C-alpha cells in the first residue's frame, strides 16, 4: 500500500464506528509510533500489510516493516513543533519550548500540550524538519494537563 | 485490526499556532513504561 514519507493516522474497526488510537511516523518505509498504540499488533495499508519488526514496552516505541530510523535530538535550547494529529481533525503544528523531566537516568525534553489519547504518536520537529521524538507517553498533573516526553529511539 | 491513513507532510511550519509551557518535573520511569510525578 502506502510507503510515502510522512505523518499517518491509525485507526481500529474494534470499537463503535472507525475509532483512532494513534499516529506515526513514515520514513524511509520503516513506519514508527508508540507501542502503546498497537500493542505490536500488525497493520493495513490499502491490502499492504506492515509487520512489526522493533519494539520495547519501557521505552514504548515500535517499529515496522524494518529498524528504527529517526535519529535526530532536542538541542535543549530550541523552540519545537508538535504536528498534532487529533481525532477527526486536521493535522495542525503547534509550536512550544520543552520543559524537563529530571529522571534518575538522567534528563528528557517533555512537551506541555493538552491533547486527547489518541494524539499518541504524533511527532516533534525541529527546525529542520526532523523528528526529535514522538508526543503521548507522559503525566497528568494538577488540572488535568498533560506533559509528553519527548520519546526518541536509537538508530544503528 | 488496524490500518494507517496519511495526515499531512513533516515540515516545519513558518508561523504556526505557539502555546504552552515548559514545566522541570521530576518523573520515574517503571518497567511498564509508566513515568510517574516524584514531585
Ligand atoms: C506505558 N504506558 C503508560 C503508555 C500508555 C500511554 C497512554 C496514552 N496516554 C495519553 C496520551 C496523550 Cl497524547 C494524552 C493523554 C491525556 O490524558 N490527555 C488529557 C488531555 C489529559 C485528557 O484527554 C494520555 C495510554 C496507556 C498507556 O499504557
Amino acid at each position: 500500500g502506502e510507503t510515502t514519507d510522512g505523518v499517518y493516522r491509525v485507526m481500529t474497526r474494534r470499537l463503535l464506528g472507525s475509532t483512532q488510537v494513534g499516529v506515526g511516523v513514515m520514513q524511509e518505509g520503516v513506519f514508527h509510533t508508540m507501542w502503546h498504540v498497537t500493542k505490536g499488533a500488525a497493520l493495513r495499508s490499502g491490502e499492504g500489510r506492515l509487520d512489526p519488526y522493533w519494539g520495547d514496552v519501557k521505552q514504548d516505541l515500535v517499529s515496522y516493516c524494518g529498524p528504527w530510523k529517526l535519529d535526530a535530538a532536542w538541542d535543549g535550547l530550541s523552540e519545537v513543533q508538535l504536528l498534532a494529529v487529533p481525532p477527526g481533525e486536521r493535522a495542525k503544528n503547534i509550536q512550544t519550548l520543552p520543559g524537563i523531566f529530571k529522571t534518575k537516568d538522567g534528563d528528557i525534553g517533555a512537551v506541555a500540550l493538552d491533547y486527547p489519547a489518541g494524539t499518541s504518536g504524533s511527532p516533534i520537529l525541529d527546525k529542520c524538519g526532523r523528528v526529535i521524538g514522538l508526543y503521548g507517553n507522559g503525566v497528568v498533573i494538577k488540572n488535568g494537563s498533560y506533559v509528553s516526553a519527548i520519546t526518541q529511539g536509537k538508530r544503528e | 485490526d488496524m490500518y494507517i491513513e496519511r495526515a499531512g507532510d513533516i515540515t516545519w511550519e513558518k508561523d504556526a499556532e505557539v502555546t504552552g509551557n515548559s514545566p522541570r518535573l521530576d518523573v520515574a520511569l517503571d518497567e511498564s513504561g509508566d513515568f510517574s510525578l516524584v514531585e
